[PDB]
């Protein structure tokens, strides 16, 4: 998962001579639009927990 | 068992590997004389260019 | 399956009609010109045995180790070993069907296992590639094996006997006899006779045209759709 | 495979059937005009052995220190090594098949531990230039290293013996007849023997071409796209 | 690669069959008309030698200081210095390949330092102009310098000698023969001998047009973009 | 760089070959139609150095004070200096190589300070016109000047001595026999000849369409976009 | 190097070949001179 | 992975011997370790080679 | 081990940095006179172009 | 500059050749006048 993640290892794009090796990141760019969404309730508190 | 290498290369290869073996026998058979016995004239025609000394059993 | 003696006759009535060998009785072939005819005749099936798949057969191959390139050639079989120039036999023959040395195009060859071995095939391990038409490189002798080899073949050899049967089509007779008049009156060099020669060539096309047209010969071919369920495709 | 000997005999019935040279039996050529006949049938083999790939042979040659132009020649061969012509012997070739100095074009040449190197690719070391097409240039003769050279073959010299067999598929041997005539018919420079040429020659593309038409030759090619699995495309 | 003994021999049976100066032998040519033939072989190696990349070669070109012209002949070479026409040899050849005049066209020229220097390039200092197609003119002849000149190549002169070793492609040969027919049947003013000069000159484009239309020659080129990677282009 | 006694022998065995001053060794032209044979020689250069830019030479022209047009004759020259017909030479050679009247064409003319002057502009200042095609017409003769005036060239012309050398690219004779043959052929006026003159101009279109299409005199021209730089775009 | 093991044992086949010929040719005489270790020579032990 | 090519290219014909050589590796290391064991004649030429023999020699027999 | 400015060259540039002390070897053998034994004619005929004295040993 | 190395090896390849033949040719003769020196002599010191 993280090797899709961020387009290295067994994603990495074979780089032959003449050809392109560009892949463009489609999980990163996923996961990056539900980082944000997923911190901000943690953080829009002054006190994180209720009791 | 079918050998992945090739099974004439298995065997070539073992033959290979074997040579000093072989190479210190032809050694001795070449430096060493060596006297052999033979049946007839047909026999004694037919024996290897290292072959010095013989001797025919009539 | 007529015989040459009778392909004799019927080629002395229609195209041979006019030929010098022609005989007193009109209904044989002298003597002289039988090696001319003869030499005409296999060509002629060659040529039809060639464009029309009219032949198919498949002799298997024993496997002999430190051997890959496998000739498909008579010396090398086992009814008709050549000790002078074959060191052992290797295609198998029964003595009433012995090879013919008669392969014209190598179709599909499979295994002593049932395995189907790709031809002509780059990057395939378990692939034969035929270096010449008539051989054949296992690059893998295996133990045990063996390789039925279906080709196309052309006609066994007529050596000259007047006994020997011919298999062709009897559709394709009126083929043969317009072949082996063009190859008879283009040699005699003459205005006349090379005219006459390009019309019985002609007619040779036309009458395989026609059997192309009708398929008479089996050229047509249909098979099940078996790529369909293993690509998916439910 | 057919021999020499048969060549003469069946060429001398259907081609060469007006020539001046057929002997009273009609079934061989006089002894006068065989150097030309001969002469015409290594023509006639080479121009077949050009169009199709017919005879694809692989000569190894070794790599000796300081030499970086590898002619393909018969003098540097070991079997046939010229002392007078060549410095060392460094192709390698078996007695039972010597090296016949027959390669018409360089196809795909390995090395000795497997890497295929590209032929004339400008920006590529590890790769064997040629320039001229019986030679090869590596620019870098590393130590232990041989190379198997895939190359188009044409048939090997026919010397005059009557006992040399000939590797021709027998469905072309129609069209080697039609191009022997071609050759003969065309240097008689009458007005008679020149319209003859022309027609034999003309049949000897219609024949070539049939050959071409249904795959007599093996000339259709297939491969696994093993491409595609390298581009990437999961 | 034939010998022009074998070449005069294949010459009298093919193409000048029905020619005058045909020996008694009907194998060789009379030694009357050998010039004339000797003549039509020499012109025909140059334009095959022409059409097609036959023979590229490279001949390393010293720089002497003062000298910016540098023709490529053979009076300016080492081993052909010719004192009473070149001041100083700046060519470099050795005995056993000396400099044999044949540059066709100066195809890429590198330095002693590995550096590429452009040909006919009006806006580039480090740029070699050829004034004239044997010549070459570098505008600064640098210290320790010299230029390995890739250029297309013709066939070394035939000065006569029936031991000389023809270097033609063994496909290309039924090329040759039907231009020295041409050139000789075409000079006898002749009306049958005219029209015969049209049909062998004809074939010899159509052998030259199979020849380039399976890439028996080497005319196909493929090479490495590498240009891509420098545009940027990641 | 062959010599015009080998001219002779070359024509005289393939175009001049049924020409009636072939002299009786066949290797040689009569003494009686050389002049006429150099005479088309000449012309046979001239056109082949017309169409192709096969020598491009340049000879420097110093201004004299009071004069503006400057004709590039020989009689004007340093070396070859006539003083019944030059009032001052102003034209620079060197004894080795002196002006041999060979313009055709004059293409690009610089100055003894390196500055490019435009030719045939007329709103152009520091333009040189060129009133008919061998003069040129400086407008401005300024002090200490001078014009290194590239120039297609014609082959200098050949005086009759059997001893000068040609230069002409070997792959270009098979054009110029080609012409010499129409320009001898043409003129006796007989319908035999008549038609062999335009089968003998019609190859030599031919041979230079062939030397045109391949790039074998150098007729490709590329060159670095320096425009693109100077019109702005960054 | 697959080539140069086939070609190191292809450049001594002929020694090969005599070695081998040499072993089924066998037939070296054997000095005994007693009977006792004459019957206690090898089945291959022709000539004495 | 098979190397078999290589070997028809090579010792094709020839691999008869190669493969009785092969069968026969005991009985050539068999014949080597009597042959040590000097339990035979050895023919010499000459009396002058007969000191150049090992310590392990048991007969000989000189020509002439 | 293969070098990689080419296998032939290393040995060329080899030479070519001891030229100097062949140098010294070849001036010693050229101004020195040498006198060198011959076994027979044949060998005495091919003899270098700096010997200047020679002795057939018969 | 490999051009220089290869020419500078190249124009006294035939000096060259005639040290290596000097070199098998090696027959100078050495004056020992004494035994002792003399069975002192090297390998390959023919002649004295």
């Amino acid at each position: 998962w993280n090797d899709l993640m961020k387009a290295e290892g067994s994603a990495k794009p074979p780089k032959v001579k003449g050809r392109s090796q560009v892949q463009p990141k489609l999980v990163r760019r996923q996961a990056e639009w539900r980082y944000a969404p997923l911190s901000e309730p943690f953080l829009s508190s002054p006190k994180l927990f209720k009791l | 068992v079918d050998k992945v290498i090739g099974n004439a290369y298995a065997v070539v290869r073992a033959v290979y590997c074997n040579l000093g073996n072989l190479k210190l026998l032809y050694d001795f058979l070449n430096t060493y004389g060596m006297v052999l016995g033979v049946k007839s004239e047909a026999e004694l025609k037919k024996l290897n260019k290292l072959a010095k000394y013989a001797r025919v059993y009539g | 399956m007529r015989k040459l003696s009778d392909v004799y006759k019927v080629l002395a009535l229609t195209s041979l009609k006019s030929a010098g060998f022609i005989t007193d009785d009109k209904v044989n072939i002298e003597a002289w010109g039988k090696p001319e005819v003869l030499a005409h005749i296999n060509e002629g099936l060659t040529r039809l045995h060639s464009r029309f798949v009219l032949r198919t057969n498949n002799c298997i191959v024993e496997m002999k180790e430190g051997r890959t390139d496998y000739p498909l050639l008579a010396r090398y079989s086992y009814e008709r070993f050549d000790p002078a120039k074959a060191p052992y036999p290797y295609i198998m023959d029964t003595p009433q069907e012995p090879f013919q040395e008669d392969v014209i195009k190598i179709l599909n060859v499979y295994d002593s296992k049932g395995i189907r071995r790709k031809l002509n095939d780059d990057h395939d391990k378990n692939g034969l590639f035929t270096p010449r038409p008539d051989v054949l490189q296992c690059m893998w002798p295996r133990h045990f094996e063996a390789l039925n080899v279906l080709y196309q073949a052309k006609h066994p050899e007529l050596t000259g006997d007047e006994n020997q049967e011919i298999d062709l089509p009897e559709t394709l007779y009126s083929a043969l006899e317009n072949w082996v008049g063009y190859r008879y009156h283009t040699g005699l060099n003459t205005e006349g006779s090379t005219a006459k020669a390009a019309e019985y060539l002609q007619l040779y096309e036309s009458i395989c045209g026609e059997v192309v047209d009708f398929d008479l010969a089996n050229g047509s071919m249909s098979n099940t759709n078996v790529l369909f369920e293993k690509r998916g495709w439910v």
